[PDB]
């Protein structure tokens, strides 16, 4: 549904 | 004590049994007593051997009287995992697989020793793959010794429409992959490259460009391989921003730490944008992955153990150190289990610390209870104007049929260069006058096609000056599907009847000058250049009478390391070779100092097509990235040809045509 | 045995109003020299043991006065030493760099003082006084004769541990991205007078080294990270020592690509160019010295790399993404701790005293003080100083004990700062209290910023354009200067490339979709996507859809307005597509420019505000090349700390090293623009 970014 | 007990002699019908005797036997029996013990023939039994080291395992063929009155015992040899040529290097263990103190291969080979050398009887019981459960079991609990297999010291063989599934390990360009495919294509079985892994991105893009289907991997094998891991458990289950269509997946990276990444897409955000996220991230949107692991799976993007059918190997080798890429390519055929394992090297791996990674190779493959084989095979007599000798490396299942060598079609004569740790590993055909082998090739036939070119052609695609003006040349301009290329199935390949990489290295001016000024002669090489001399050993001394010539540059006609090479001599650096002749093996890197690389016409070197055509590279395919990494990337391949006919033996073997075993095997047209 | 009060003498008839009135106005009926508590007296002057609360610490103190007031109650009052616990850095007391460590007996003397009874004294204690200057032993036998030393007096003001009582001068820049900060210290230099070279810089990234070397054609650039430098920094230490078809060695290195952890040269062999070179392993190399030996000399000789002696300037950005990374703090101290500076300047964010109580700033001022460094840190502002943007962060100055230490310098803009004035730092920051500063210079505007500058749209493939115009404003017109004009110097007093001219002005390009979304952006003050067909409104402001109006399609087919616009904040944030103008400014220029949440886009220009104007929005002379793809420069650019800051500090410290300054105030003015 979602997921989120990394440095 | 050591007595002829068994009865009266073999009567004579021995003769017939055993014609050579008449080391001459003037007597036979059926059995002896020894100490007392008493053996008959067809027994297992411990030789006593030598002083202070280890006992002939033996299997009495023979009883009889030598015309000395002695008495002698014949026996075949049974080998130990030692005694074979992968000797020591019994140690290694490969992902909890090892060699079993008990365990044999049957030898055809035979000795006679005086009785008094037997020690005492073994057991020894054999064993195939159908018994399968315990059925085995039971039987090693009750023998000694036991053995499913045979060694022939020759290839060192322990040996006992249909698609086949292909994985390429450190594959540029797919040379191999292609002519393995080939072959098997004549064999009449369809051999496809499901997965390729290579580290350059650009033998990445020349596979890509020439095998749309199979799924290249710009990454180490490693990595490859513990993707491959996680892979197979995540595909078990199948599982701040909105994500979307997970495109990609992989283990390690550039500055990745070790673990799954997924290349992302998130809604409306472009393909720039995508970024490249670890497992734990993407916790948020499983879905998303299920999804993308369930689709994966069904279209095999990646190998799981049952699925990998034959794998081509290559792992350079430059102990521990630089030849980590063999452990790493042994242990993918550890975790995958394929049917047929074909592994590709240079000749050291035999010569280097006196062979240890030949029977690196070799035992890992046995312990794994692969049967296996090797031999040494030259470029030039496949068909190719040069003279490249490489190791290969046969291994299949017990469940299959062990390939074979197929022996020189061309008349290139081998003066055995073979290293002795293995000495008979060549392919070749002894003397046996089978000339019905074609004329080894020069380098004219190949390319004397070829439109004429100058040092800069900035073309990858231009068209042809000419049309095939020899067997060979009419034989590499061919569509794809007259070979059977199949990578784009029913239909037309791209690029048809196109000139591609037709380009030679673009050589700094100066180069292009020195070259320039050589004289187009036959022997032409620097020596020709203004500071020629000789001495009582030859080493080129500038002529104590000419000034240093200077060229239209600052430069000189620069012999100043030209004049030293093999301390001088080396009339190889700076000078042209021609079609009279061959290129002993073409190599990565164009560059005339010390290379003998020049077109012998054209003062330009030689280009990449040509390097390919002495490299059996089909016209049709092509290549990426700038020219000197081309070269590389042909420099590197497997002869197209060799691979070829290793691909028509592995096809038969895979369809289980075959005939009873021996090292090499044969072919009409092909 | 109980006596518990003052002894009695002159009471000075009255000096003690003379001396200290404050009292005179606490209150005194009198005062003493002396004081009798239990069996001894103390006289002023005299170090003791005060007791603090139940538990707590035991304070130390020089008694001041001694003295009677209303109410009776015998007083001492006696200003405080202290520990390096009772610092803004404690707990930290137990790092060790090298072989580093805080003297257990060691003090500060600060001027604070407290009122107490004389019932509250534990022990006299003898507290020496050291000094820099002293030889092996003159300081032994002071400290071993003592209960406790003090060579430096610390002030709560900017955690200032301090000491008590033409030219060069090298630089080492690591972490240097383009070295904004490095070039504007070099700039600052040039006032004080001192000529402050960058002799090294040493970046991972290689886009910001050619930007960098670009820009400072003699200084060497290394491409690696600072563990791999510092390796590579000591082996060659110990090849100086010693030496004081491969053809020629051009280069040396501690193996990056993580090769075996080994030193490494650059190898050129008979015939072949640079494109083909490689790196191999010193053991790889033959017995040949010549190579070696002649490379390690000639080396040494051009100091192509540095020996501890000589470093006379080190300034890090560590970005430090207890210790989870944020390494490059410790890694910079490493460095640091290697090479002895006689100075030391460190950027960071603000975060680090706000993260877990500025654990990193605690650090890198326990560091640097336990190597007995003068320090001192401080808050400042990118816009003070005239820049279109509000940009605080922290910097630590590292001044030796035989040097005198950087102030900071006094706000050159009017621009309001409300510190952002976390607690143990709440004291760190420059700005004028209540002062009427009068710096009219008033407060930068984007306006005033990028102004003079020619169209430009979402394709501009060039990096080097004309203005064909002339500086609009007194910024823009300071922005264009010659190299010499404004002292960049590295040019060897000849013109630098580039001159006059126009580098970098291009933004990214926007795939079409976003390029037609920032084309149906109106041109007015407030632009945003929620001006798109499919309006929205509710107590959020939250964005939902317009209907009776229905989507669109691109010429892609894609829809005008990506949902995650209409998602982010709630719905209620107003950031997306959005415009500036030429009277707002940008709380601070970010690494990355893309028009999706932050309003990065020219007033008038339907683009995204270019690199270039970025760089002028950080104060980058017009002159200043950056080089790689249009994004990692942007980045370049991003990461940079504020040109003109740099500057000022460039000029503070430039003093401090010819040693012109005053004493014991922390915090500077400028003269003309400096
Ligand atoms: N560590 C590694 N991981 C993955 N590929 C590697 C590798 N080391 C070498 N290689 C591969 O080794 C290849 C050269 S040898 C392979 C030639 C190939 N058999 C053919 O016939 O074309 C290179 O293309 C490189 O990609
Ligand atoms: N481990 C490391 N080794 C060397 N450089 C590093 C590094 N980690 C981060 N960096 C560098 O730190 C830089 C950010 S700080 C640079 C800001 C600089 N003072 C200026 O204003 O120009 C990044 O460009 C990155 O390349």
């Amino acid at each position: 549904q979602t997921a989120r970014k990394s440095t | 004590e050591p007595e002829f007990i068994g009865s009266p002699v073999a009567a004579d019908e021995a003769r017939s049994n055993w014609p050579k005797r008449y080391l001459k036997a003037r007597c036979h029996y059926r059995s002896a007593k020894v100490d007392n013990v008493v053996y008959c023939l067809g027994d297992d039994v411990y030789v006593k051997a030598g002083e202070n080291e280890a006992d002939y395992i033996g299997r009495i063929t023979e009883f009889f009287e030598g015309t000395d009155q002695c008495h002698y015992f014949t026996c075949r040899w049974f080998f130990r995992a030692e005694d074979t040529v992968i000797n020591s290097l019994v140690s290694i263990s490969v992902d909890g697989h090892k060699h079993d103190p008990r365990r044999v291969f049957l030898s055809e080979e035979k000795n006679d020793n005086v009785l008094d050398c037997i020690i005492s009887k073994v057991k020894i019981v054999h064993v195939d793959p159908n018994m399968d459960p315990k059925a085995k079991a039971q039987l090693i609990e009750s023998c000694d010794l036991y053995y499913d297999m045979s060694y022939s010291v020759a290839y060192s063989t322990f040996a006992n429409t249909r698609t086949a599934t292909l994985l390429d390990l450190y594959s540029g360009c797919g040379g191999m992959s292609t002519g393995l495919c080939l072959g098997a294509a004549l064999s009449g079985l369809k051999l496809e490259t499901r997965w390729a892994v290579d580290f350059n991105s650009f033998a990445c893009q020349s596979l890509k460009y020439n095998h749309p289907q199979t799924e290249v991997r710009n990454e180490k094998a490693d990595e490859f391989l513990a993707l491959l891991k996680e892979w197979a458990v995540l595909c078990k289950k199948y599982v701040e921003f909105v994500v979307e269509k997970l495109v990609g997946i992989c283990y390690g990276g550039s500055d990745r730490e070790n673990g799954i990444y997924f290349k992302v897409q998130w809604e409306g955000y472009g393909p720039e944008e995508d970024t490249w996220e670890p497992i734990d991230n993407l916790s948020d949107c499983p879905q998303k992955i299920r999804e993308f692991v369930q689709e994966g799976h069904k279209r095999k993007i990646l190998p799981l153990p049952g699925d990998v059918d034959v794998i081509c190997g290559g792992p350079p080798c430059q102990k521990d150190e630089k030849n980590k890429q063999m452990v790493t390519f042994m242990d993918i055929v550890a975790y995958l289990k394929p049917k047929y394992v074909l592994m590709e090297n240079v000749v050291d791996i035999l010569k280097f610390a006196d062979g240890y990674l030949g029977k690196y190779a070799l035992s890992c493959l046995v312990a794994m209870k692969y049967q296996a084989r090797l031999g040494m095979m030259v470029a030039g007599c496949y068909g190719l104007p040069q003279f490249r000798m490489r190791v290969f490396l046969w291994g299949a299942l017990s469940s299959m049929v062990l390939p074979k060598y197929p022996l020189p079609t061309y008349d290139v004569v081998v003066r055995g260069g073979a290293p002795n740790a293995f000495s008979q590993c060549m392919v070749a055909y002894d003397e046996t006058q089978k000339p019905s082998l074609k004329k080894a090739l020069l380098l004219g036939d190949a390319i004397s096609d070829l439109p004429k070119v100058q040092n800069h052609q900035p073309n990858d695609v231009m068209e042809y000056g000419g049309s095939p003006k020899t067997e060979f040349q009419r034989y590499i301009r061919l569509s794809r599907k007259d070979m059977l290329d199949w990578s784009f199935g029913e239909g037309a390949g791209p690029d048809e009847g196109k000139l591609l990489d037709h380009q030679p290295l673009r050589l700094n001016n100066d180069d292009y000058e020195r070259v320039q000024q050589i004289p187009v002669k036959k022997g032409a090489n620097f020596r020709d250049l203004k500071g020629v001399r000789v001495g009582a050993n030859n080493i080129v001394e500038w002529d104590p009478e000419i000034e240093r010539v200077k060229l239209s540059s600052g430069k000189p006609l620069v012999p100043d390391y030209a004049m030293s090479f093999i301390k001088g001599k080396s009339l190889k650096p700076f000078g042209r070779l021609w079609w009279d002749e061959t290129v002993p093996t073409v190599v990565t890197r164009a560059e005339p100092h010390n290379q003998v690389i020049i077109h012998p016409t054209q003062a330009r070197v030689l280009t990449i097509r040509e390097n390919a055509r002495l490299q059996g590279f089909p016209d049709y395919y092509r290549l990426f990235g700038p020219i000197k990494e081309k070269y590389i990337q042909v420099g590197n391949a497997v002869a197209v040809p060799v691979a070829r006919a290793l691909g028509y033996c592995l096809g038969q073997a895979y369809l289980g045509e075959s005939e009873g075993s021996d090292p090499l095997y044969q072919l009409p047209p092909s």
